[PDB]
């Protein structure tokens, strides 16, 4: 199951 | 810092004449991953299935085009591979010593 | 020897088109299981072994909305990296991710780890004590910062100690019969012309699994490893691996040397010689 939360750079 | 691709030609068993077999073409370590990988039949292109774009620990890219092929004496088999490092084409032939 | 779960994006921008390609896979150990392509019609997460294919409509429409919220943020963000470089909007560039955990032999984490990289060169990534991030240079400690803020240390580390171990608990016993049961190599040795005073000899490991393998030349138990000839472990294309090594040894003297083999579906090393 993916890593859910917001991935933002 | 672009990365070359390092490029290996292989059948998936021990190649025997008139013997059903899969003919693979394994890309690995290079970067950026835009690149083209042909594997060709007595130099044209074959229809051959590609993985799907991974890459390894040191963030270097790695692909196999693969594809079915029943060896013969006469046929000559090479995979051909394009990137913004190689100034020209990198072309390695397929013999059943590697 | 412990099992992993891992996942690699790839973010690429596409000048010409205005916009980006998003890649997801994931691995169980040397095993790939599931795909995300951004550039699919109607894109979802789909299975790419056959073990995966029962997880419910649940886990294929939620995996397929993490990752279609993943490519979204991906894309954006070669926005903001390109800015950060003082790049122009004529070349591709490249962001990437990985994460994962590796199953300690009580059944916790032994180790996760998340890094990113960006034009192939370390870019952030976590720290050993999942609370923490190490910056690769003033554009990375930009993000650094905004994660900080943000908090996102405490969820990676919920997620690689967590649901990270527990779905790959449930993939092992999902796919014992494969990834579970290790195939030992098939093992030969060939013999070829190579110059003047020097016939090549080739140690050959077929068909194994998982990747991890160990091939050694000796001579007279001593390692032949600066002399030798040894190719990347590479995929069967059947979800096995091959391997070889070789060595150049002088005429006639073929039969000082030997191949020896470490294989996790082995259980006892191996040695081998030309016949």
């Amino acid at each position: 199951y993916g890593d859910f939360f917001h991935d933002m750079v | 810092v672009a990365r070359p691709p390092k490029v290996q030609v292989y059948s998936r068993h021990p190649a025997e004449n008139g013997k059903p077999n899969y003919l693979n073409c394994y890309v690995s370590g290079f970067h950026p991953p835009q690149i083209e990988i042909d594997l060709l039949k007595n130099g044209e292109k074959m229809n051959a299935e590609q993985s799907d774009l991974s890459f390894s620990k040191d963030w270097s890219f790695y692909l196999l085009v693969h594809t079915e092929f029943t060896p013969n004496a006469v046929d000559q088999y090479s995979c051909r591979v394009k990137h913004v490092t190689l100034d020209k084409p990198k072309i390695v032939k397929w013999d059943r010593d590697h | 020897g412990p099992h992993s779960l891992s996942y690699f994006y790839t973010a690429v921008s596409r000048p010409d088109r205005g916009d980006s390609r998003f890649i997801a896979v994931g691995y169980v150990d040397d095993t790939q299981f599931v795909r995300f392509d951004s550039d699919a019609p109607n894109p979802r997460m789909e299975p790419r072994a056959p073990w995966i294919q029962q997880e419910g409509q649940d886990y294929w429409d939620r995996e397929t909305r993490k990752q279609r919220d993943t490519s979204q943020t991906y894309r954006v963000g070669l926005k903001n990296l390109r800015g950060y470089y003082n790049q122009s909007e004529a070349g591709s560039h490249t962001y990437q991710s990985m994460y994962g955990c590796y199953l300690g032999p009580d059944g916790l984490l032994l180790r996760g780890y998340r890094q990113y990289a960006y034009d192939g060169a370390d870019y952030i990534a976590l720290n050993e004590d999942l609370r923490s991030w190490t910056a690769a240079d003033t554009a990375a400690q930009i993000t650094k910062r905004k994660w900080e803020t943000a908090n996102v240390a405490e969820r990676r580390r919920s997620y690689l100690q967590g649901l990270c171990v527990e779905s790959l608990r449930e993939y092992l016993e999902m796919g014992k019969d494969t990834l579970q049961r290790a195939e030992p190599p098939k093992t030969h040795v060939t013999r070829h012309p190579s110059s003047d005073l020097g016939v090549t000899l080739r140690c050959w490991a077929l068909g194994f699994y998982p990747k991890e393998i160990s091939l050694t030349w000796q001579r007279e138990g001593q390692d032949q490893s600066q002399d030798m000839e040894l190719v990347e472990t590479r995929p069967s294309g059947d979800g096995t691996f091959q391997k070889w090594a070789a060595l150049v040894v002088p005429p006639g003297e073929e039969q000082s040397y030997t191949c020896h083999v470490q294989h996790e579906g082995l259980q006892e090393p191996l040695t081998l010689r030309w016949d």
